[PDB]
RNA sequence: UAAGGUGAUAUGAACCGUUAUAACCGGCGAUUUCCGAAUGGGGAAACCCAGUGUGUUUCGACACACUAUCAUUAACUGAAUCCAUAGGUUAAUGAGGCGAACCGGGGGAACUGAAACAUCUAAGUACCCCGAGGAAAAGAAAUCAACCGAGAUUCCCCCAGUAGCGGCGAGCGAACGGGGAGGAGCCCAGAGCCUGAAUCAGUGUGUGUGUUAGUGGAAGCGUCUGGAAAGGCGCGCGAUACAGGGUGACAGCCCCGUACACAAAAAUGCACAUGCUGUGAGCUCGAUGAGUAGGGCGGGACACGUGGUAUCCUGUCUGAAUAUGGGGGGACCAUCCUCCAAGGCUAAAUACUCCUGACUGACCGAUAGUGAACCAGUACCGUGAGGGAAAGGCGAAAAGAAC
RNA sequence: AGGACCGAACCGACUAAUGUCGAAAAAUUAGCGGAUGACUUGUGGCUGGGGGUGAAAGGCCAAUCAAACCGGGAGAUAGCU
RNA sequence: UGAAGGUGUACUGUGAGGUAUGCUGGAGGUAUCAGAAGUGCGAAUGCUGACAUAAGUAACGAUAAAGCGGGUGAAAAGCCCGCUCGCCGGAAGACCAAGGGUUCCUGUCCAACGUUAAUCGGGGCAGGGUGAGUCGACCCCUAAGGCGAGGCCGAAAGGCGUAGUCGAUGGGAAACAGGUUAAUAUUCCUGUACUUGGUGUUACUGCGAAGGGGGGACGGAGAAGGCUAUGUUGGCCGGGCG
RNA sequence: UACGGUGCUGAAGCAACAAAUGCCCUGCUUCCAGGAAAAGCCUCUAAGCAUCAGGUAACAUCAAAUCGUACCCCAAACCG
């Protein structure tokens, strides 16, 4: 993915991290906290693709 | 109004009888939120994420039980938690 | 501190032997004073904190060349 | 640089199962392997609340060590050495008398 | 019948404690000797 | 590099891969909450309270930046009196703290020995303080020798427990001279012709290369005994590899390795070509470090305790001559020999291990060895400084005992 | 008015008994003295070791005092056991 | 095809000791002659651990005192509920600060812990529980005192101290009833309040300091007057007719 | 009635008298041993600035952040 979010625009780039957050990071949270969730794993790959994204958005 | 980050402060919906007896019998919703949160803050999250009414926000800070097992002590994390009460446009 | 500002004489050690030889450690400050000299190149006194030789020693030179010297080392006047 | 691999038909050289033949299920990080139908030892399951409860004997295939174990020819007929080659751009094992290519 | 330790948190503090120390030239070396021993509780706090 | 991974106590859960944008190991990046020199002010460390400018906003407001003190440094202002200096604002710039020994300086004990004790000793040791660096300090003769001549420091071995010092007690204890380790020499107190040529101090740049990921890496079986073979037993078979470690009992040949041969995109540690902001050669004539040397008084350092005491350092009081000149040669004086103080720099031999790798022990093997083989500087004790434990092993494999 | 009087709280500690491996490394029981003052008490400060403080006993300075405690000189020294 | 270690036995040497072997043990041992030592313990009021002794002895922590019934449970003098009895009541009651730091409350569990038993617990194991514009802290102010730019002094470390800046035990804005959970309440909910700020409109309008003045702002004792918290009586009210 | 308590409804709701060490009283009387400070609060003007900015009212609106809040507290929870 990172390779592909690389040819990305500057401002679309945010677009991607507050679609991270909104929903997925959020949602999972609450998701997982409330006893709706065997899938745990969706947890972690979202925290690492935030992070991806966030160091993307570090060009200058 | 401040955005991302009004999503990284409300952590889960704390499940229990006073949780239970403020959501049908008084119109409010007990959470645990981020160490900081302010009153402001999580209003406006809850104003967002939730999307309903709030009439005022109330907030406690809960101490680490110190649990102890085989050996060694464990101090548990401190977390703070929000009784938030909705005005009457409310659902969850 | 005791010390000169021309010469660097600070108050050395040692001891005070009697009639015995009874060692017992004493000092040796130097005979340091506050005096002001007339800078006859800038027209104006100045307060330096010398001993009694520095004197003689600001008679032998002239007081500009203690003065280019003090001021050289990153000290005051 | 693993000589000895998930899909691989391995002979046993000592132990109480000396002279059999099997397929490897999983090699692990310490150094184990484990093979279908070889170390079957008879554990006693407990018959756990959560998920199934079998209560009973069960024969169970346990760990061996690596090097109890050695892959099979397949035209010899019996117990080799591996090796390593390049073989084109790539790497690839090999036996060690009558040296062809696994 | 009363005892040599009464104890106040502030006068503790403000006594042994890590600004205390960190103040003077011996409460330094105070806590260069604690460190270089490699102690858990550097001081009271 | 790679077929299995999601660190451990510790299985389980839920998913990623499989000739290769899984996992792993490296290099250089980004991220780096709050305390802590802590540095915007404060404070009871991990807390509290701010100020000025920027972009945004839907009123509610956030967001990132900067503001410590001090030192050298320029700029602008600035007084008591005319310009004045003190002083006040901003930007540039370095310092601040911490870490084990080693080292240079400033201070500096006592027990103890003397069979008591004051001189003396222990000892410029313990300790405290300041300042460095990879070493530091020292250092190119105002040296030391004996009419022969040697040629900066530093360290080692002798010389020698000698000559000396010493309530001549206790004790302390050299030098010259000789073996080695090691080698090296120059700038300023300035003028001609002539000048980039020797010299280094940086930048790019070359190979001999080596360092933080690495890869490959030889050769075993048939029998007997046993739970299990490497063991006994019989023929083997490799060795620039039988160092070593594992594996169900002692393995050269089952596996890791081992020699041994090759590794690097980047970060490099280096040494020679090397263009070069920048730096100054050959050679004339002339200079050659004053409140200093020396002295009086009081201390200290020299093995040398004031003694007949040379020599160096000085607190105090003084005071030369300046190359038809001055110091030293162990009171002192006269001819001979010797060197040129009062201005500077300087690598190596030497000390040291907090630390990152190998490799070895007539070193220990759990009351030993570090206090600490185990989640130990922990529990526990003390207001605090500080003190400070005990506690290893099932089995080959949990196959940890269904019913 | 009072360093007045009697007397609870509070402060002290005169007598006796108890306890003396205690309930307690200084207490209990019964009485006892002061109880508007040179009183008593909370909170926070300051004074540090040949130093402090002392209505003075060599008292007190963290259950330790004719010179505290911790670490260091340090394996002090011991003609003694 | 059984090493060391442990444990026995039978020989053998003048002695320290040797030799061979049954049991246990389940993996190392070591001749010889040399070499080197942390080389041999019963005593040191030795050091550490383990286990004896007195001894199943003293004691079980106030002389405020228990008794019976029913329940729970394997089991009840001690727990729970009941009816008596007793003790404190200027406390042995009910709220704070300091100090502890989950001991609170619910479910379950008695290995240890409780000076006995334990179903009980301030014990173990899970879960829950601490809601503030007004209470307190932080915040504005200062005392004692602390730190202290420049500064003065001091071998160095550092001492003192000005401008400042900290520092409450003191001064400084405003909320009370009533109700409710297993555990919070002047904090949540019903009722009725008040405060100090910011921003906008309207109508007026001399405001403006790190500076001056006012106030804040004050001892001991004593005396009396006026009040209320609080009680007591009657009245009114509901119950009672023992 | 899970036999713990939940829901519903609810009469009178007065005067007298006694009375503090509470309050008025940080007052008054007095005595000498002569009894903190500094802000908030009121007020006064300096340097400035006037069509403004500011000040005073009336109303509207928004805000009041953070920490402690359990429990013991003359005690089996603190100091022994
Ligand atoms: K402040
Ligand atoms: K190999
Ligand atoms: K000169
Ligand atoms: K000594
Ligand atoms: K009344
Ligand atoms: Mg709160
Ligand atoms: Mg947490
Ligand atoms: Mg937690
Ligand atoms: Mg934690
Ligand atoms: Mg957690
Ligand atoms: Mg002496
Ligand atoms: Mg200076
Ligand atoms: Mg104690
Ligand atoms: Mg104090
Ligand atoms: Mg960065
Ligand atoms: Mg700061
Ligand atoms: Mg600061
Ligand atoms: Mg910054
Ligand atoms: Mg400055
Ligand atoms: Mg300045
Ligand atoms: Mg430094
Ligand atoms: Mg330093
Ligand atoms: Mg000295
Ligand atoms: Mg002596
Ligand atoms: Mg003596
Ligand atoms: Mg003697
Ligand atoms: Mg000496
Ligand atoms: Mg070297
Ligand atoms: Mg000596
Ligand atoms: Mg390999
Ligand atoms: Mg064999
Ligand atoms: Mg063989
Ligand atoms: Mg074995
Ligand atoms: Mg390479
Ligand atoms: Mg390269
Ligand atoms: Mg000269
Ligand atoms: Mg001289
Ligand atoms: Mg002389
Ligand atoms: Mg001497
Ligand atoms: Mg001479
Ligand atoms: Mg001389
Ligand atoms: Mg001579
Ligand atoms: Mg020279
Ligand atoms: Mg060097
Ligand atoms: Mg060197
Ligand atoms: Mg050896
Ligand atoms: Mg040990
Ligand atoms: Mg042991
Ligand atoms: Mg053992
Ligand atoms: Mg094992
Ligand atoms: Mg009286
Ligand atoms: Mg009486
Ligand atoms: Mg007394
Ligand atoms: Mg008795
Ligand atoms: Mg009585
Ligand atoms: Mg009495
Ligand atoms: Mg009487
Ligand atoms: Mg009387
Ligand atoms: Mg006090
Ligand atoms: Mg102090
Ligand atoms: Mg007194
Ligand atoms: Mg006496
Ligand atoms: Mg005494
Ligand atoms: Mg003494
Ligand atoms: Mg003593
Ligand atoms: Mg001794
Ligand atoms: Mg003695
Ligand atoms: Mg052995
Ligand atoms: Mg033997
Ligand atoms: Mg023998
Ligand atoms: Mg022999
Ligand atoms: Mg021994
Ligand atoms: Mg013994
Ligand atoms: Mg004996
Ligand atoms: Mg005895
Ligand atoms: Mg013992
Ligand atoms: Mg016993
Ligand atoms: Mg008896
Ligand atoms: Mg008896
Ligand atoms: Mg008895
Ligand atoms: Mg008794
Ligand atoms: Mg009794
Ligand atoms: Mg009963
Ligand atoms: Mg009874
Ligand atoms: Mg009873
Ligand atoms: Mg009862
Ligand atoms: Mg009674
Ligand atoms: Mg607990
Ligand atoms: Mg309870
Ligand atoms: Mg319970
Ligand atoms: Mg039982
Ligand atoms: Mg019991
Ligand atoms: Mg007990
Ligand atoms: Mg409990
Ligand atoms: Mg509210
Ligand atoms: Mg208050
Ligand atoms: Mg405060
Ligand atoms: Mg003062
Ligand atoms: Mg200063
Ligand atoms: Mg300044
Ligand atoms: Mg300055
Ligand atoms: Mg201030
Ligand atoms: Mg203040
Ligand atoms: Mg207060
Ligand atoms: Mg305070
Ligand atoms: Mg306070
Ligand atoms: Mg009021
Ligand atoms: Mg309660
Ligand atoms: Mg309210
Ligand atoms: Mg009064
Ligand atoms: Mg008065
Ligand atoms: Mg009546
Ligand atoms: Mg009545
Ligand atoms: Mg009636
Ligand atoms: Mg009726
Ligand atoms: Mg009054
Ligand atoms: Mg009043
Ligand atoms: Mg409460
Ligand atoms: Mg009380
Ligand atoms: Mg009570
Ligand atoms: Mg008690």
């Amino acid at each position: 993915m990172k390779a592909k979010e690389l040819r990305e625009k500057s401002v679309e780039e945010l677009n991607t991290e507050l679609l991270n957050l909104l929903r997925e990071q959020f949602n999972l949270r609450m998701q997982a906290a409330s006893g709706q969730l065997q899938q745990s794993h969706l947890l972690k790959q979202v925290r690492r693709d935030v992070a991806r994204v966030k160091t993307l958005l570090n060009e200058k | 109004i401040r955005e991302e980050r009004l999503l990284k402060v409300l952590r889960a919906p704390h499940v229990s009888e006073k949780a239970s007896t403020a959501m049908e019998k008084s119109n409010t919703i007990v959470l645990k939120v981020a160490k900081d949160a302010t009153k402001a803050e999580i209003k406006a999250a809850v104003q967002k994420l939730f999307e309903v009414e709030v009439e005022v926000v109330n907030t406690l800070v809960v101490k680490g039980k110190v649990k102890r097992h085989g050996q060694r002590i464990g101090r548990r994390s401190d977390w703070k938690k929000a009784y938030v009460t909705l005005k009457e446009g409310q659902n969850l | 501190s005791r010390v000169c500002q021309v010469t660097g004489k600070r108050p050395v050690t040692g001891n005070n032997r009697s009639h015995a030889l009874n060692a017992t450690k004493r000092r040796f400050l130097p005979n340091l004073h506050s005096h002001r000299f007339w800078v006859e190149s800038e027209k104006r006194f100045v307060t330096l904190r010398v001993s009694a030789k520095g004197m003689r020693v600001i008679d032998k030179k002239g007081i500009d060349t203690v003065l280019a010297e003090l001021r050289a080392r990153g000290e005051k006047y | 640089a693993a000589k000895i691999r998930r899909d691989d038909e391995v002979i046993v050289l000592t132990g109480k199962d000396k002279g059999k033949r099997g397929k490897v299920k999983n090699v692990l990080s310490s150094g184990k392997v484990i093979v279908e139908g070889i170390n079957l030892v008879k554990k006693h399951q407990k018959p756990v609340p959560a998920l199934n409860q079998p209560g009973g004997i069960v024969e169970k295939e346990a760990a061996i060590q690596v090097s109890n174990v050695a892959i099979f020819n397949a035209a010899t007929g019996k117990a080799d050495r591996v090796g390593f080659r390049f073989e084109d751009g790539k790497k690839v094992r090999f036996f060690k008398s009558n040296s062809e290519t696994i | 019948m009363k005892r040599t330790f009464q104890p106040s948190v502030l006068k503790r503090n403000r006594s042994h404690g890590f600004r205390a120390r960190m103040a003077t030239k011996n409460g330094r070396q105070v806590l260069a000797r604690r460190r270089a021993k490699g102690r858990a509780r550097l001081t009271v706090s």
